[PDB]
């Protein structure tokens, strides 16, 4: 996080480390002869002295920003699950009287008012996943017809799993004004046994969907669903995967993950267009199989990183791949906007520059979904079309933010500060515009819970080193944001406010501790907290210590900024945001 | 019917709302008066591009993308006498059409400093030789020293 | 869970169960990918227990790429044996090295690619020196895990062979290849028929001699039907005593193999009872129409989408004397009777 | 298996032999021992029997033929488990 | 103007500079011989493509004066070694070739301005071109 | 007066965006672009200096070969030779060489290995083909590949350089791989071009393929000729030849292929791809007239791009499709189109064309995916099309709409082309 690296760099290495024959650290006037106090005698080419009046650590540490984004705000916040194996409890008696609660507690008419609510509200993410829901009714009438027997099918249990999947994500998505019109508290709290004060807005519409996913992924395991692969397996996976359940379970939706793409790939079924040698109801399929893997493509790549090894998506949307652009613009258009986020988002962890040629075709293909988002119909009668028509422009509004960062970060180029301040109130301006009535469960969506975590970490980062008034006003109004985004979230929200409110604590820190310029590099504790975050969180994703306790009964055995350091790490711990 | 475009100095400026989505930044703004933050560009340079987009609201431009049509491109009458101003007002009309996404601002306006970098006279390229460094000084007086035998 | 399912693996769990053992095992790359070690050898910096963890992973992961391989099919999609190069304790590492010579061997079924003779010729040259490899280990009959070690590692390796010989057999049709095949499935005999008289038969129990007496008695019975020859004749006797004599925990694969290799012999029959007849270009018979469907019935029960279609929910699925002999055979023998 | 009257040549013999390349496969490796056919609406699901199933079975083992199983993997299993869990006397605790 | 487009796109840049080269040759070769009249004294000088007389006998005495009337009083003493005179002559062939080529194309280019004084009857410069490659 | 050091403080999109429309062209003594030379009336003449004649005796026999050309006009050299001894060395110059390899050769197009004054140094030739620029590769590796190459190791490689005989003559082709070959410079060009200005080949063209296996960094290949073009990169029918061929072996590592300025690819039965088993574009420059039903279009490639072209026939897809649904082409014409513009259409303006598209209330969604079978049995995976200036399409033009969204299809020059219909 730390070296010279100032404005107006040299052509040519220096006269001085040419007579030297060593490395030229090449700055004007350098950070190799600087170190030495060789600053008049390098500088005598021209113009000479030139003010170097800026803050030189910036562009090294916005470098070092492309890092801590990944290893904090992707990984650690929300892929990270630590967990002690000797203490976490391991019994099937628990959740076979546990979930059998929660499948007793909704009743026939509460679940048609869900299905009814995801048939006017919730297009834009089943119907990527399971198609039109018309056809889904029938499978709760025989679901209930189905309830009292004895002896289930397992392609019965399936549509189960499924039906239940659809509650959970109804749940979810439900506003509390409508899901106090349709379930009871008080049962649930006399099952539970908490506070009875603690009405669905304090947090238990939150613990309500947490149960249901369980409840779909407990019929799941009555199917024994690792013996039998089905494309229903994929589709309650997709419907489950529109909520916080790939959050609050990181570890066991990669698993889950990894068995859609063996259900999926079990198919072979590469091509989706349907061929003229095709069974009409086979085309139709197929069509219906192509949706299901972009959806999840889209999915697969929401949960890349080092606890996710097999990967799904094999397609470059620029410039050996397989599957791309042979398929219709419908629900690719999802794939599209996230396959251009994944070559902004590889060169996270990498250490190499992304080539300006990759950032201006990816701002063509911006300029593209624009339009394409622009040319979608608005059906006024219906109001899934607005939540699609917000899912497809928060997507584009993110990827819009991310290249600008990118910009900012590795080129410096027109106004990209401006451009990222410009992007930061478009999301702003869009999760804002839905605390109206009736979109009110539009920043529910998880990609708002990403976008808003990427946005004030690195708002809140800048706000560190570079004291700005644009900058300054926005970081004022999306801790106003966080502060007002919806309670579903929960944990992840507080971990968030937690990081916001560290970061600032550290900009304090920052403007106390006066900065120890050593030539070629800068020092402050400051920028050894933000190198020990990435070194505490990438210590908790090595899995050898947990592979040396698998093994066997093998035990591992393994100045003045010091006191800072270690007094704010103790008293601002960054494991505070993995629980 | 009309969008603001409020410049970096504080004025608003009322624009029409089809001439003002010539800039593709603008018109994916107004997907979400509609008043809109140019924070860079002064009120005269913003002046500029509102006029240059007054002129070729019916105006017809290149795709965005093209080989021959985007550089081959000869600059308007309108775009060659509209743009005789100071050179760093030129430079920074060509900032405000960057960061307002106008393409063919960006491209009118910028095929004007590509006539002025060539056509111009060697006797100062001969002396805006090295006012950037690019070369050490035992380089530059081994050049110096090549083509001395002219003059 | 890698571990619970490798010692699983060494019985017939992957096969009375396959989609279920496929989907263990694709949880097993998941999980152990999942650690991210890619190389095996223990480094000079590393904790001392770390370095014994390294080395139980590499002798875990041959162990798993092993048996990646052995469940390699249209039902497991998910492969890691492709991401080990191939070649073209220390007994621990013979045994992959011989399953990768399969591997090398065996990826020539199902496409149509033929191999070439340098490739064969080299496969060759490497089972002479695992032969010898192999050869080379001691073994001690008081220690009977010893003796086992050294059937597993020889029956691979006459397994390897047998394969090879083979391959020389179809791809060229080389000369004293069909004598190399004959003696390398006496070999397998010889080491088969050894465990009976020497109180270890449950040495025959490891799912390689399933598989092995599998492909040698079907290419013997397939080679019986239109090849005549007197050696072959009593080796597909002896192979029959032994596929009738090898243990009843196989079960249900048992009396499967019994009846392929019955209904092999019952073909005979027919190519012998019906003359071949061509057109100019093509030779027609009622055996070859019969092979032909074989695959296409089983190609048919290996397509998943009908699955597919059921899963989706409403969309759903509707459908001379030589085709009179194909189907009265086919009504007889079904080739949908070694399935279950 | 091959590439009207009748002949007797021997054409088909190494059309044939590429053949049995292709059968050996699709029979004997994938139909009889990868390929499993299955039928949803016809397969039972149920945590209420394999719960009580695994009861019975762990409930019937007992403790002195469990390591009289495990003194017998010791002694003759060497082979197999090494490769997995290298020594089975870590295995006795 | 219909023609204009596929008369660019015939040529290479490099081969329509060198043909206008080799043209300007010609215009020059007519203007110092009084063929095509000056327009003015020490000015710009150019004529228009309508009135350009292009002739098969023009072309071929431009040939003669300057390409193949090669005396050179001064220098004409370097072609004494064979292989040194045949490449010079190779190059004579070769700019033969190239002028025809530039003036046929400058006859193709004078019609479309509407010069009724331009026809190549090119069978003349053809039996020329087989006369000096024989 | 232009001010050097301001146009290099402002950021890099604006100067690469300036040095885009800056074509190659950075001397004020260019050359007239051959448009207005033939657009005019009049024929501009030369017709005495002192310093131009020290110039043209000692700076013009070293600029002889690609500066002969330009002996009509002879101002346009005494203005040049000014331009030839600092140009070179300008920061504009160097910053747009700069700003060029940091974006992949993508501004100014193809420096090019020639050898002048005795040294095999590279140039870079404007669309006029003049030489503007002529650097060594230790000055082209020193002040500016290393001046943006600080310390990323994915910068250093220069494999960008194009060959390009016809250039220049076969003895300096000779002695140009020559040279090349004993420094380590093969890996550093990037693509190769042929000339040729009955299956004969020229000195020139042996002497470029005897030397091609040992490239290991060549994409991009292109030929100019046509009876060049049917001997050495068309299939031909013949695919057993040792000598004169093109070496399999580098047919496996090229990219793409332009094909310049023909009149017929297809001028025997089947313009064949056959082999170059792993190229992806295919640029047809100038070539009159291509079918498409000719080409055999190997088994992985993605963009068929076509500018320039006079007539064009089509892949034919109008003949297919009417067998399919089975109807009379006037009733498909009247009956099954629909002309829908409704937004996306309107986005990429195309105001000559008029694009259409099959209906939905008369194909039942089946025979519709059918239909679009039809078409993509047709392309056969390619992705990009690029249709620039054209003429006279033969057939009716039939794009799929899963390649005409994302603008994955373009037509550019739009005036003879019409009605392209959409399925
Ligand atoms: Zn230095
Ligand atoms: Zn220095």
């Amino acid at each position: 996080m730390f070296n010279r690296t100032t404005q107006l760099k040299s052509k040519h290495p220096c006269s001085v480390c040419t007579r030297r024959k060593v490395k030229c650290d090449r700055m004007i006037p350098c950070g190799n002869c600087r170190k030495r106090g060789q600053d008049s005698e390098c500088m005598k080419s021209t113009k000479l002295i030139t003010a170097s009046s800026s803050k030189e650590y910036l562009p090294d540490l916005l470098l070092f920003w492309q890092n801590y984004e990944y290893w904090i705000t992707n990984i650690g916040l929300y892929k990270t699950k630590q967990r002690d194996l000797t203490r976490t409890p391991a019994n099937l008696d628990t959740d076979t009287e546990e979930c059998m609660f929660w499948m007793n507690y909704l009743q026939k008419d509460q679940s048609f008012q869900l299905m009814n609510f995801a048939m006017e509200n919730l297009g834009a993410l089943y119907f990527g996943s399971i198609g039109d829901i018309s056809e889904l009714y029938l499978r709760v009438e025989q679901y209930w017809d189905r309830r009292a027997d004895k002896n289930h099918s397992v392609d019965g249990k399936y549509w189960d799993a499924l039906i239940w999947s659809v509650f959970t994500m109804c749940i979810y998505y439900m506003p509390v004004e409508k899901l106090a019109e349709i379930f009871s508290v008080y049962p649930l709290h006399e099952y539970l046994g908490s506070n009875k004060r603690l009405n669905w807005e304090d947090g238990m519409q939150l613990v309500m969907c947490q149960n249901f996913a369980r409840c779909s992924l407990f019929q799941l395991k009555q199917c024994d669903f690792m013996a039998h692969p089905d494309i229903r397996l994929v589709q309650a996976y997709l419907i489950l995967a529109t909520t916080t359940f790939p959050y609050d379970e990181p570890l066991l939706a990669n698993s889950l993950l990894t068995q859609c793409i063996h259900t999926f790939k079990n198919f072979h079924v590469d091509d989706f267009r349907p061929l003229l040698n095709d069974d009409p109801v086979e085309s139709i399929a197929k069509v219906t199989l192509g949706r299901i893997f972009y959806r999840l493509c889209g999915c697969d790549y929401l949960q890349s990183g080092p606890r996710k090894p097999i990967a799904l998506h094999t397609e470059v949307s620029s410039l050996n791949v397989d599957v791309y652009r042979e398929e219709n613009s419908t629900e690719v258009l999802y794939w599209k906007i996230i396959s251009l986020d994944r070559d902004l988002d590889q060169y996270l962890n990498k250490s190499s520059k992304p080539p300006l040629k990759t950032l201006d075709a990816i701002r063509r293909e911006l300029d593209i979904f624009q339009y394409k988002v622009d040319s979608l119909e608005e059906d006024f009668r219906s109001n899934n079309s607005r939540f699609q028509k917000f899912i497809a422009l928060f997507q584009i509004s993110t990827v819009s933010w991310k290249l600008f960062k990118m910009y900012l970060i590795y080129y410096d180029t027109a106004d990209s500060l401006l451009k990222v301040i410009h992007y930061s109130k478009v999301i702003i301006s869009l999760i804002v515009n839905n605390f109206h009535a009736k979109s009110e469960f539009f920043n529910r969506h998880p990609m708002v819970m990403q976008t808003i975590t990427r946005v004030v970490s690195f708002i809140s980062f800048y706000q560190i080193f570079v004291e700005s008034a644009a900058v300054k006003q926005l970081l004022v109004d999306l801790t106003e944001l966080t502060a007002n985004l919806p309670t579903i979230f929960g944990s992840k929200l507080d971990k968030l406010v937690y990081l916001t409110e560290r970061l600032s604590k550290l900009k304090l820190l920052w403007d106390k501790v006066q900065l120890l310029d050593s030539g070629d590099s800068f020092y402050h504790p400051v920028f050894k907290i933000l190198q020990n975050d990435i070194k505490i969180i990438e210590l908790k994703n090595d899995e050898m210590f947990s592979l040396i306790k698998g093994l066997g009964s093998l035990v591992p055995l393994n100045s003045d900024f010091r006191t800072i350091v270690e007094e704010f790490q103790s008293e601002y711990n960054i494991s505070d945001i993995l629980s | 019917s009309n969008v603001v475009l409020v410049s970096g100095e504080g004025e608003r400026f009322t624009v029409d709302k089809k001439i003002a989505e010539r800039s593709l930044l603008l018109k994916n703004y107004l997907n979400d008066e509609i008043v809109m933050p140019v924070p860079n560009v002064r009120s005269s340079v913003l002046q500029k591009v509102i006029e240059w987009a007054e002129h070729h609201r019916d105006s017809n431009f290149p795709d965005e993308d093209d080989d021959d049509s985007r550089k081959s491109a000869p600059v308007d009458s309108w775009d060659r006498e509209f743009l005789k101003v100071d050179q760093e007002m030129l430079y920074e009309i060509i900032l405000a059409a960057n960061y307002l996404n106008i393409k063919p601002l960006l491209d009118a306006g910028c095929k004007v400093v590509a006539e002025m970098i060539r056509g111009r006279s060697p006797e100062e390229i001969r002396r805006t030789f090295n006012i950037v460094n690019d070369f050490t000084p035992e380089e530059e007086a081994a050049i110096r020293r090549e083509n001395e035998w002219a003059e | 869970l890698v571990q619970a399912y490798l010692i699983l693996a060494t019985t017939t769990f992957p096969y009375d169960e396959p989609l279920l053992a496929n989907s263990l095992l694709t949880q097993c790359i998941h999980t152990f990918k999942n650690f991210h070690v890619d190389d095996f050898r223990p480094l000079l910096n590393d904790d001392p227990v770390e370095s014994i963890a390294k080395v139980t992973l590499g002798r875990i992961f041959y162990r798993l790429c092993g048996c990646d391989y052995l469940q390699s099919g249209p039902r497991k999609p998910i492969a890691l044996h492709t991401e080990v190069s191939s070649l073209l304790n220390s007994t621990e590492v013979l045994y992959w090295k011989i399953i990768s010579l399969d591997r090398d061997l065996d990826q020539y079924l199902n496409k149509s690619s033929k191999p070439p003779l340098k490739t064969l010729d080299a496969i060759r040259r490497e089972l002479d020196i695992f032969q010898y490899k192999v050869d080379s280990l001691e073994e001690d009959f008081r220690s009977n895990n010893s003796r086992f070690q050294k059937f597993i590692a020889l029956f691979q390796i006459s397994t390897v062979s047998w394969k090879l010989f083979k391959m020389y057999l179809i791809y060229y049709d080389t000369a004293d290849s069909l004598l190399k095949v004959i003696h390398y499935s006496k070999v397998i005999i010889s080491l088969i028929v050894n465990n009976f008289h020497a109180k270890s038969e449950f040495f025959n129990r490891h799912p390689m001699v399933m598989q092995t007496i599998t492909r040698v008695v079907s290419f013997i019975s397939f080679y019986q039907i239109f090849v005549e020859s007197a050696a072959v004749k009593q080796l597909l006797v002896d192979l029959t005593e032994l596929t009738a004599n090898l243990p009843t925990i196989f079960g249900s694969k048992l009396d499967k193999l019994v009846y392929l290799t019955e209904r092999l012999s019952k073909l005979k029959l027919l190519w012998d009872k019906v003359q071949l007849l061509d057109s100019g270009d093509s030779f027609y018979h009622p055996v070859f129409k019969i092979l032909q469907n074989d695959i296409k019935i089983i190609e048919l029960k290996n397509d998943e989408m009908f699955s597919l279609i059921k899963g989706l929910g409403s969309l759903v699925p509707l459908n001379s004397d030589f085709r009179t002999i194909v189907e009265e055979f086919q009504s007889e023998y079904n080739i949908s009777d070694i399935l279950s | 298996m091959f590439n009207i009257t009748a002949s007797s040549s021997k054409e088909y013999l190494p059309d044939l032999l590429l053949f049995w390349q292709n059968y050996e496969y699709w029979i004997t490796n994938i139909g009889l021992y990868k390929t499993k056919q299955r039928d949803l609406t016809r397969t039972p699901a149920n945590l209420d029997t394999d719960t009580e199933e695994c009861m019975f079975w762990m409930n019937y083992l007992q403790k002195d033929q469990s390591f009289q199983l495990m003194n017998f993997a010791m002694e003759n299993l060497g082979a197999l488990y090494f490769g997995s869990i290298g020594d089975i006397s870590e295995l006795y605790l | 103007e219909d023609r204009f487009q596929e008369l660019v796109d015939s040529l290479k840049p490099r081969t329509a500079h060198q043909y206008k080269t080799y043209y300007t040759k010609y215009i020059q070769w007519c203007q110092l011989n009084q063929i095509i009249p000056t327009p003015e004294d020490n000015s710009v000088n150019s004529v228009p493509y309508k009135d350009l007389p292009i002739s098969a006998e023009l072309i071929h005495w431009f040939l003669l004066d300057t390409l193949i009337t090669d005396d050179k009083p001064g220098e004409k003493r370097e072609e004494t070694e064979d292989l040194d005179e045949e490449e010079e002559n190779s190059f004579k062939i070769a700019t033969l070739k190239k002028i025809i080529g530039s003036l046929n194309f400058l006859s193709k280019l004078c019609k479309v301005h509407e010069n009724p004084n331009a026809n190549i009857d090119t069978k003349y410069l053809e039996s020329v071109t087989k006369l000096h490659t024989h | 007066s232009f001010n050097p050091v301001r146009f290099l403080e402002l950021p890099i999109d604006i100067r690469k965006e300036v040095y885009f429309h800056l074509d190659g062209n950075f001397c004020g003594a260019h050359p007239y672009p051959i448009d207005i030379l033939y657009k005019s009336n009049d024929v501009e003449l030369p017709g005495r200096s002192k310093r131009s004649k020290k110039l043209l005796r000692y700076m013009y026999p070293v600029f002889a070969t690609y500066l002969n050309i330009f002996e009509y006009s002879p101002q346009l050299i005494e203005k040049w030779l000014e331009y030839a001894f600092w140009l070179r060395y300008d920061c504009l110059v160097l910053d747009c060489f700069k700003v060029n390899h940091l974006y992949d050769g993508t501004l100014i197009d193809a420096l090019e290995w020639t050898y002048l004054d005795n040294e095999l140094r590279l140039a870079y030739f404007n669309k006029a083909s003049m030489l503007e620029v002529w650097y060594t590769f230790k000055e082209y590796k020193k002040w500016v590949i290393d001046s943006v190459a600080f310390d990323e190791l994915d910068l250093l490689n220069v494999s960008n350089i194009q060959f390009n005989i016809d250039n220049l003559t076969p003895q300096l082709v000779d002695k140009c791989l020559s040279i090349l070959e004993q420094k380590d410079l093969f890996a550093t060009i990037g693509e190769v071009q042929f000339g040729q200005d009955n299956q004969l080949t020229s000195i020139s063209v042996i002497r470029t393929i005897r030397s091609m296996e040992s490239m290991k960094s060549l994409r991009k290949i292109t030929v100019r000729g046509e009876k060049l073009y049917e001997l050495l990169i068309n299939f031909h029918g013949f695919r057993d030849n040792p000598g004169k061929t093109i070496s399999y072996i580098v047919k496996r590592r090229i990219n793409e292929i332009r094909l310049s300025r023909m009149n017929q690819i297809s001028r025997t039965g089947l313009a064949d791809f056959t082999r170059w088993d792993n190229l992806q574009k295919l640029v047809l420059s100038r070539v009159a007239y291509i079918d498409l039903n000719s080409i055999v279009f190997p088994k992985n490639f993605k963009s068929l791009t076509m500018k320039r072209v006079s007539k064009i026939k089509w892949w034919n897809i109008e003949e297919n499709i009417l067998k399919e649904l089975k109807v009379d082409k006037r009733t498909f014409k009247s009956l099954y189109i629909k002309e829908d513009d409704s937004k996306f259409t309107k986005f990429f303006n195309l105001r000559h064309t008029r694009i259409k598209e099959l209906d939905k209330s008369e194909i039942n969604q089946i025979t519709y995916l059918r239909c679009q079978a039809i078409v993509w049995l047709s392309f056969r995976t390619l992705n990009h099309i690029k249709l620039q200036n054209v003429s006279e399409v033969f057939n009716n033009i039939i794009v799929p709409r899963a390649l005409f969204d994302s603008k994955r299809v373009e037509i550019y020059r739009c005036e003879k082309i019409s009605q392209v219909l959409v399925i």
